[PDB]
């Protein structure tokens, strides 16, 4: 994996963020919201 | 007690099972059933939702533009469009190995990349965009456009700017502003863009934001438009030797009408396109002055509809203004039917009469475009009929529409359904019989007894447009005909493009095209029969004379009265989806096989083997798969690895849909009960307990999920086959 | 829960009560048919929705109708 | 899956010819080891490859196998209609057709009823099994009769 | 040319604006 | 009050009560038997009812009602004196079946009429006439 | 009275409390964001809150000395940053614990568990462990940056 296009360091950390951090956060928030009050 | 989600349905919020989750996702957009919904709040929420959707479309377009600019080879693609393949964007996947990296460093890229297949490169080029910075500024501006529409949607939900119900129900003014302003002014602005930018850039004249005020697109200004001598603008059109992007063969014309195809790019002339847009702009602005608003002068839709009474019909179209204006499912069904028809129309007109430069040579992109838009049209048609049935279930008023066209359509629904049944049985019986006869005839080593029947009517129609291959000499195929000697500037180019067997305009048809058009007729007739029978019985039948009391979508009515599985109109939609997918499969199979033959010059294969179905089984499906299924093998990986993997992915998803479709709930609820027993009695896991009681998917949910997997698999596997075959063969 | 309605086309043959597996229905006195009785749905919170009462109904189209509503532990038939 | 395994393994690592050297040349050249480990291998080097005998069987004594191949495919697709739908839609369609026959007084005394739910299931599974098994019957017979 | 390094990480700040406005529109439509 | 009766002779099974009986609710069937008999368990397998009073706890009401139908339809001296109650985790007991000491199959005085529509089936109001309300044709 | 377009209202409906409800001080986003930080997230015991806060803080406290401390231009740049971060987290733990020792001598309240002697000591313990671990794990990432890069680029496939 590499990239002659500019700012090739951006996908480096942006692919894990879109694939791991963002989904985990959204799924956790939606899970807490689904199971709220009781 | 209450579990909060979903806030819009206490009947769901008090569900202590996992269904509460699923249904919460399934009924969120059905605003009409939200607790305490009012019509005015319904309309206002729909308005804001529309704003959000427009912002989403603008963001997706900005993504296309930005990724093409950033990770594409647009400027390199312009240097040699016929050889350089356009790239959509770069790949960045840590799962990749050396083989995959080497395979996907393609089209002269220094890194793994996917090649574009949507013809957006040809679009942007024919439009006049020539650098990366232009695409970039376009993406940023579209970001701003999405921002504007998002703020508008936020503002229209505030008590200080909430449009009222009477404003939403103003049909006359809305039709005026859409016909005249939304449609007409926009085609006017697109004509102006083509005149100022697209055509000058096609001739090598750079027109940007830094010079468009200084350089007029015509040697004469607006006085020839002001005075009336409009032929000045036809001047010297682009010669038949104009090379695109240069000044060779270039002229000064900004509005022509020579018809035919550009000899190099093989697309419509940009001058004729801008001329078309100008004429259509004038027509739409004229249309947008029909209905009165606040100046007394004009028409009212209600009086026009009321006036159209009659003898045999009865009430005619009386009160239909209120009928359509008070039901949003009626408006949505009308819109969906119209938009699906015209989306199929776009699909039929883009492969035959292309309008983007050099896109006729890019065969994969054209195949993918035709397939995509025909699938969109099929979805839109199914949705239109679903919303018609939903209108019948929720909004239909029998007293305000008594004896009118609607009530009569319902009053003889048995005749309509039975005659659709007859035409469908007719078509299917005889087309399948002819195909099986041809198969059995070719099989026994006697291919001479095939029933080949010439598509005479459609060949005659082609000839009426100037097609002289079949020797019909009728209308525009006959030079001695009145219609052919009128002095229309579009006749020479049209005849030259329709009588040169080198493009995709009015393709020569044999008996196989006849058979497959009858198959298409069967598909349409049967899908429409499903949808119409569902919409007309949606209010009731002889099994459920009160089916309207249960709603548009319900599981059933039980095993009693003989059994009532798939009774609701929603079940008719779900049934019709299968036949719609089959109809689009027949469409795309026909299109792709005939076009592969056309592109390879070996039309003999399709013309001689499309008559028996084994021809389709071995010469189309089996053959064109050979490349795809070798995208990866025991020997390595080529550029079709993703397409082969996605082919198998679609197969898997399709079969998984079969899973939900064949096996029905109760078995699964019992199985889940045993698994619940297991969990409650296994130590350590007893530390943990579910918040929602696990339950099997519901009946309607199971139909929806099986159909969702079926459709996902259908689309993905056929897209993989289309792309891989047409790209490994290069047409 | 589910709604179980009874209409005036009731003939009072008591078959739907006999067919009910969760004791949702009762036979109350009436004066609209020969049997001088009509069906009722007092214990609807125990209705699961198996449509047996409709299956055992003789009138030309049922006089007793079951409409599936908000699901709960009792309506979903859960033993857990 | 059992019979597909049997066919491919026999043709790959067992069945074949033997030249006067002790050396054995198998039918499909031992491709089981490197190809039967992925699903793409079963799709390409087993189904796509070995169905070439069945599809090109027209014009020979095995054209009947291609005919029955297509016939089993058709019967599977036909079963799908009984497997994916419900009785109520068909009973409503039959009601409309019964009205149409009432229009011309061709109404049969034996009232047409849609297949019962259980019967719909039985018909669907019967046609499914028939179509699939006949498909693989034609495929296996043509293949194993066109390998010498 | 090729897009500037500084240019790619300039569109993201502009994208922060439709992100904020979509967040606002979602939260308002939830009401 | 306090439910009385001897538990049926049963060796145990995996189909009986779960966590719901103690977290949510449970049900009870009592019945008198003319002799030690063998009956089928709604949760699977055979059990032996004692002569005299029998008390049995079940997870769902339909299970108790299935046992009642079996008692009243499958034995030579028909057992029809069975009673079905609902027990809550607080120990509260709610008598259920038969509601008024008489089976609901046969008419009995004192019973009100609920869910009874004065109109016909085909006389329900059209949905469009009640739209944007929280009601359905069978509710107004 | 069709005039409440104002976004800055009285804080918590009390105009005489020294605060103003503003899009930063009391908006839905800031409220749901700060309120769900480990310091305020409901359903969290003090030691878990301290663990999370320490993880974050010790992780980011590696950088300053790593890139700017005196060992930045030595062969022990990452080790020097790590040592500085560990000493800083130790001093901060001492400060946290001293604060807890002095503020909770009297009667233990019943509001929230964090605002007690036991709760604050648990928070300090969690902070110490989380901070030492976060500093060591950011150090370990920096020292093994090549394997991280090879992983995120698929170089080892
Ligand atoms: C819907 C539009 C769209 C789509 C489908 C994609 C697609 C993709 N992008 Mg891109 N991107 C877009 C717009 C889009 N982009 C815009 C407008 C910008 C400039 C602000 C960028 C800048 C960007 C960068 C810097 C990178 C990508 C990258 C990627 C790839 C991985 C996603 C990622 O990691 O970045 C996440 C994307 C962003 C942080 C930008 C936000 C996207 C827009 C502004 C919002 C889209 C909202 C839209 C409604 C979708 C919502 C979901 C939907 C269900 C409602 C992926 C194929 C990576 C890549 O190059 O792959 C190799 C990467 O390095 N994008
Ligand atoms: C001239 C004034 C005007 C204009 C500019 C608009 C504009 C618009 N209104 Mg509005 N409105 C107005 C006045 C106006 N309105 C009035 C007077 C009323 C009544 C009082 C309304 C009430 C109203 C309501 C209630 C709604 C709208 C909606 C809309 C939007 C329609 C949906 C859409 O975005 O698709 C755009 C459609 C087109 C551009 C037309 C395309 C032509 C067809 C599809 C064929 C395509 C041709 C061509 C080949 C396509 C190019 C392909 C390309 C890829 C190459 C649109 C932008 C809807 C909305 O979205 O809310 C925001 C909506 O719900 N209007
Ligand atoms: C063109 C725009 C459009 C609009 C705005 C609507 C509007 C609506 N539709 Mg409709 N429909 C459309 C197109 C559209 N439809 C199309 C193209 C089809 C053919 C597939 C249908 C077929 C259809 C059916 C059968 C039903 C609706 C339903 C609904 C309502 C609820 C939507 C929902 O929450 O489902 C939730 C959406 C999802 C769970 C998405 C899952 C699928 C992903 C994309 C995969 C809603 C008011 C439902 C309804 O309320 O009936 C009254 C319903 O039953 N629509
Ligand atoms: C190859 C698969 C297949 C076949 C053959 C059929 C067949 C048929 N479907 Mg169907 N459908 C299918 C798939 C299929 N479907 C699937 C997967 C679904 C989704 C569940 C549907 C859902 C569906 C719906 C909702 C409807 C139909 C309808 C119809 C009938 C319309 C008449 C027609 O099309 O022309 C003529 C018939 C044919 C081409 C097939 C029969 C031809 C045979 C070979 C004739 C020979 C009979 C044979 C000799 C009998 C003796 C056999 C003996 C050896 C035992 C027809 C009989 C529509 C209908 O009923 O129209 C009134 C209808 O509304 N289908
Ligand atoms: C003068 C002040 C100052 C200084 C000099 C530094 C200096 C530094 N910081 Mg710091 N920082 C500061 C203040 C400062 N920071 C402040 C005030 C904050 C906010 C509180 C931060 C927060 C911050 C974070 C969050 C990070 C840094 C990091 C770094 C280092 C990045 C340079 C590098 O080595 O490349 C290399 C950079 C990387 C390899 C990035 C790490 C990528 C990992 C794998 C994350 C992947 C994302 C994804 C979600 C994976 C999660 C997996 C999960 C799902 C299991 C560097 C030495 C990074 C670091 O410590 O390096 C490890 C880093 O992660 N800083
Ligand atoms: C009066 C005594 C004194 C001493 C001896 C030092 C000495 C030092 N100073 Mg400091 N300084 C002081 C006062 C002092 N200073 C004052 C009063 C100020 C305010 C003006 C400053 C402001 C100043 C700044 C701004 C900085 C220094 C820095 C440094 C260090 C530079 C080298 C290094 O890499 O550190 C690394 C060593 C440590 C951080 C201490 C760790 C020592 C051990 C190994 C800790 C391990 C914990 C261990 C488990 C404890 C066990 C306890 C047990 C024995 C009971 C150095 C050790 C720089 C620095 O911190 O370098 C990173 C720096 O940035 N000084
Ligand atoms: C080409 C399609 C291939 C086959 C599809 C099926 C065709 C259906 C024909 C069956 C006979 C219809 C029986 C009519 C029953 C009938 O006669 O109703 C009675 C009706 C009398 O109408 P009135 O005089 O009251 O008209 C006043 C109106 O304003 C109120 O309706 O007759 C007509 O409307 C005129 C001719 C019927 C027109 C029927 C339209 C059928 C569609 C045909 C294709 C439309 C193409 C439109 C393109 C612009
Ligand atoms: C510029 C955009 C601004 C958004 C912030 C962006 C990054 C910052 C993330 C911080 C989030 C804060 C977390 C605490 C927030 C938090 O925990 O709130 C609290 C709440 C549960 O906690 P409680 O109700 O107990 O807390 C209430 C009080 O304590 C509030 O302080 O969680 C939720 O409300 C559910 C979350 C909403 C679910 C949103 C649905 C998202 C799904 C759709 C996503 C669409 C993506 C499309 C594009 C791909
Ligand atoms: C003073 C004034 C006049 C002078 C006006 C002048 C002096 C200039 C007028 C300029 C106009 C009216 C410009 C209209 C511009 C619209 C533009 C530029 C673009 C719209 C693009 C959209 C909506 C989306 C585009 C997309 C993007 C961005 C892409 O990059 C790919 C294609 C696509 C996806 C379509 C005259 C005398 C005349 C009349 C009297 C008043
Ligand atoms: C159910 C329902 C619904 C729906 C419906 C639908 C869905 C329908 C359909 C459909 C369709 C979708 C149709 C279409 C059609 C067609 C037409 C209308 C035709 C046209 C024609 C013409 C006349 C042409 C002509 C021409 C030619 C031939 C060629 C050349 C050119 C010209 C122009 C000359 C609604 C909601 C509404 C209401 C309720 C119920
Ligand atoms: C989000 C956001 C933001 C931002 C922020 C920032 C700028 C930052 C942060 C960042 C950070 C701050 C991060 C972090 C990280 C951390 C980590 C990752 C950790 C860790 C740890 C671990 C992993 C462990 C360890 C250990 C232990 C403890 C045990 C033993 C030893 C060891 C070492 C193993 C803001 C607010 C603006 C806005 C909104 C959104
Ligand atoms: S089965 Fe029908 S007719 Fe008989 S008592 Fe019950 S509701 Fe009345
Ligand atoms: S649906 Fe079942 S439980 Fe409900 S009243 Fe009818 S028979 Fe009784
Ligand atoms: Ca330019
Ligand atoms: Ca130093
Ligand atoms: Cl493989």
């Amino acid at each position: 994996m590499d990239g002659s296009y500019a700012a090739s360091y951006l996908p480096w950390i942006l692919i894990p963020m879109v694939g791991w951090l963002f989904p985990a956060v959204t799924m956790g928030l939606l899970f807490i919201h689904i199971e709220s009050e009781g | 007690m209450a579990t909060k989600f979903p806030k819009f349905s206490q009947d769901l919020a008090q569900d202590p099972t996992t269904r509460r989750i699923w249904y919460g996702i399934a009924t969120a957009h059905d605003f009409e059933t939200h607790d305490g919904m009012t019509e005015e709040n319904l309309y206002q929420k729909i308005f804001a939702s529309h704003f959000g959707h427009i912002a989403i479309i603008f963001l997706w377009t900005s993504g296309t533009l930005f990724h093409v600019a950033w990770q594409g080879n647009f400027e390199q693609w312009i240097k040699d469009p016929l050889n350089i393949r356009p790239i959509a964007h770069a790949i960045w996947d840590p799962h990749f190995g050396e083989g995959a990296v080497n395979a996907f460093t393609q089209a002269g890229a220094s890194n793994p990349v996917n090649i574009a297949y949507s013809g957006v490169y040809h679009w942007f080029y024919t439009i006049g965009m020539t650098t990366n910075q232009e695409l970039y500024s376009g993406a940023v501006f579209l970001l701003v456009l999405a921002s504007l529409f998002l703020f508008a949607g936020w503002l229209h939900l505030q008590p200080k700017f909430r449009p009222s119900l009477a404003w939403f129900k103003n049909a006359e003014s809305r039709l005026n502003h859409h016909l005249a302003g939304l449609f007409g002014v926009s085609s006017l602005a697109w004509a102006g863009h083509l005149v100022h930018v697209a055509i000058p850039e096609a001739r090598g004249q750079h027109v940007g934001w830094d010079n468009f005020l200084s350089t007029p697109p015509h040697p004469a200004g607006l006085m020839p438009f002001f005075t009336g001598n409009w032929g000045v603008y036809a001047a010297d059109p682009d010669t038949a030797g104009h090379i695109f992007g240069t000044s060779e063969g270039a002229g000064t014309a900004i509005l022509t009408f020579l018809g035919g195809f550009h000899p190099q790019t093989e697309s419509l002339w940009l001058t004729d396109i801008a001329h078309h847009h100008l004429a259509i702009a004038v027509i739409f602005i004229i249309a947008g002055h029909m209905y009165r608003t606040n100046w007394g002068i004009g028409h009212s839709i209600k009086e026009i509809l009321n006036a159209h009474k009659g003898p045999l019909t009865g009430a005619g179209h009386t009160n239909l203004y209120d009928t359509i204006n008070n039901s949003l499912h009626f408006q949505l069904g009308l819109a969906l039917a119209s938009l699906g028809v015209i989306t199929s129309l776009v699909a039929q007109h883009m492969y035959s009469l292309p309008s983007y430069a050099f896109i006729a040579q890019d065969h994969t992109t054209q195949a993918a475009l035709y397939t995509h838009h025909q699938y969109i049209a099929g979805f839109l048609m199914v949705g239109a009929f679903a919303h018609g049935a939903i209108f019948f279930v929720r909004d239909y008023d029998p007293v305000a529409n008594k004896d009118n066209v609607l009530a009569r359509m319902l009053e003889h629904k048995e005749a309509l359904i039975s005659h659709l049944s007859w035409v469908s049985l007719f078509l299917g019986f005889h087309t399948l019989g002819l195909y099986v006869h041809n198969d059995v005839v070719v099989a026994f080593g006697t291919p001479e007894k095939q029933i080949l029947i010439e598509p005479v009517f459609a060949q005659w129609i082609q000839a009426t447009s100037g097609k002289a291959l079949y020797g019909f000499d009728v209308l525009l195929s006959n030079p001695d005909s009145i219609a052919s000697t009128t002095g229309a500037a579009w006749l020479p180019g049209w005849l030259d493009a329709i009588n040169s067997g080198t493009n995709s305009l009015f393709l020569t048809i044999g008996p196989g095209d006849f058979l497959v058009h009858h198959a298409i007729a069967l598909g349409l007739h049967t899908t429409a029969l499903i949808l119409i029978k569902g919409a007309l019985d949606a209010r009731g039948s002889k099994l459920m004379p009160d089916k309207k009391d249960f709603g548009y979508s319900f599981p059933c009515d039980g095993p009693g009265r003989g059994g009532t599985c798939d009774i609701s109109a929603w079940d008719a939609f779900y049934l019709a989806m299968f036949w719609m997918l089959n109809t689009l499969g027949w469409l795309t199979f026909y299109w792709h096989w005939k076009h592969l033959g056309v592109w390879s010059g070996n039309v003999a294969q399709f013309n001689e083997n499309s008559t028996y179905l084994m021809g389709w089984f071995r010469d189309y499906l089996w053959a064109n798969s050979a490349q795809l299924i070798n995208g990866y093998n025991p020997y390595g990986v080529n550029n079709l690895s993703v397409w082969a993997w996605m082919f198998l992915f679609g197969h898997l998803v399709w079969a998984t849909g079969f899973m939900f479709l064949i096996s029905w709930r109760g078995y699964w609820q019992e199985l889940i009960e045993t698994i619940v027993w297991a969990h409650e009695r296994t130590p350590l896991a007893n530390l943990v307990r579910w918040k929602d009681k696990p339950v099997a998917l519901s009946i309607v949910q199971a139909r929806l999920v099986g159909l969702a997997h079926f459709t996902v698999g259908y689309v993905l596997t056929y897209a993989a086959f289309l792309i891989a075959s047409t790209a490994g063969k290069f047409g | 829960s589910h709604s179980v309605k009874i209409y005036d086309t009731c003939i009072g043959c008591t078959q739907c009560v006999r067919a009910c597996p969760l004791d949702v229905l009762e036979m109350v006195p009436w004066d609209g048919c020969k049997a001088a009785q009509i069906a009722s749905s007092p214990r609807t919170e125990d209705c699961v929705g198996c449509k047996r009462c409709e299956t055992a109904c003789p009138t030309d189209f049922l006089s007793i109708r079951v409409y599936l509503g908000a699901e709960t532990t009792r309506s979903m038939g859960l033993a857990y | 899956i059992v019979i597909f395994h049997f066919s491919w393994k026999m043709q790959s690592d067992v069945w074949g010819t033997v030249s006067p050297d002790g050396s054995v040349t198998h039918v499909t050249l031992g491709n089981f080891a490197q190809s039967a480990i992925t699903i793409n291998g079963w799709l390409r080097d087993f189904l796509w490859a070995q169905a070439a005998n069945v599809i090109n069987s027209y014009g020979s004594a095995l054209s009947a196998y291609g005919i029955m191949f297509l016939a089993g495919h058709f019967v599977f697709a036909f079963s799908l209609m009984f497997l994916f739908s419900g009785r109520g839609y068909w009973q409503e369609l039959i009601e409309s057709i019964v009205w149409a026959h009432n229009k011309l007084n061709v109404a049969p005394a034996i009232q047409p009823r849609a297949l019962s739910i259980i019967q719909g299931r039985a018909v669907g599974v019967a046609h499914y099994l028939l179509g699939g098994i006949v498909t693989t019957w034609a495929f296996f017979l043509a293949r194993s009769l066109s390998i010498g | 040319m090729a897009l500037s390094d500084t240019q790619i990480l300039a569109a993201l700040v502009v994208a922060l604006l439709p992100a904020f406005l979509a967040f606002r529109l979602s939260t308002e439509l939830y009401k | 009050t306090e439910l009385s009766g001897q538990p049926p002779k049963f060796g145990g099974s995996t189909g009986g009560l779960l966590s719901k009986a103690n977290r949510e609710e449970k049900y009870a069937i009592t019945w008198t038997s003319a002799s030690e008999q063998v009956f089928e368990m709604p949760t699977g397998g055979a059990a032996i009812m004692n002569e005299g009073e029998n008390l049995l706890y079940l997870a769902r009401k339909e299970q108790c009602l299935a046992l009642g139908t079996q008692l009243r339809t499958k034995f030579k001296p028909k057992i029809q004196d069975y009673k079905i109650y609902r027990v809550y985790p607080s120990g509260e007991v709610q008598y259920l079946h038969p509601a008024d000491g008489v089976f609901p199959e046969k008419v009995n005085e004192g019973r009100e009429a609920q869910g009874t529509k004065t109109r016909r089936i085909g006389q329900n109001p059209e949905p469009v006439t009640i739209k944007f309300s929280g009601k359905a044709p069978y509710e107004v | 009275m069709a005039e409440s377009n104002q976004v800055v209202q009285a804080y918590n409906g009390d105009p005489f409390v020294g605060h103003l409800s503003t899009p930063i001080s009391d908006s839905a986003f800031t409220r749901t964001f700060i309120g769900n930080l480990p310091a305020y997230r409901k359903g969290l015991s003090p030691i878990l809150r301290g663990l999370e806060v320490g993880m974050a803080h010790g992780y980011f406290l590696i950088g300053p000395w790593t890139l700017l401390g005196p060992l930045r231009d030595s062969e022990y740049q990452y080790i020097g940053g790590l040592i500085g971060a560990l000493a800083l987290i130790l001093v901060a733990t001492a400060a946290l614990s001293s604060y807890g020792l002095v503020t909770f001598q009297g009667e233990q309240g019943s509001g929230d568990t964090l605002q007690t002697a036991d709760g604050w000591s648990q928070f300090a313990a969690g902070f110490f462990v989380g901070g030492m671990g976060g500093a060591f794990v950011a150090y370990f990432l920096l020292e093994n940056l090549s394997v991280v890069d090879g992983i995120f680029r698929g170089l080892f496939n």
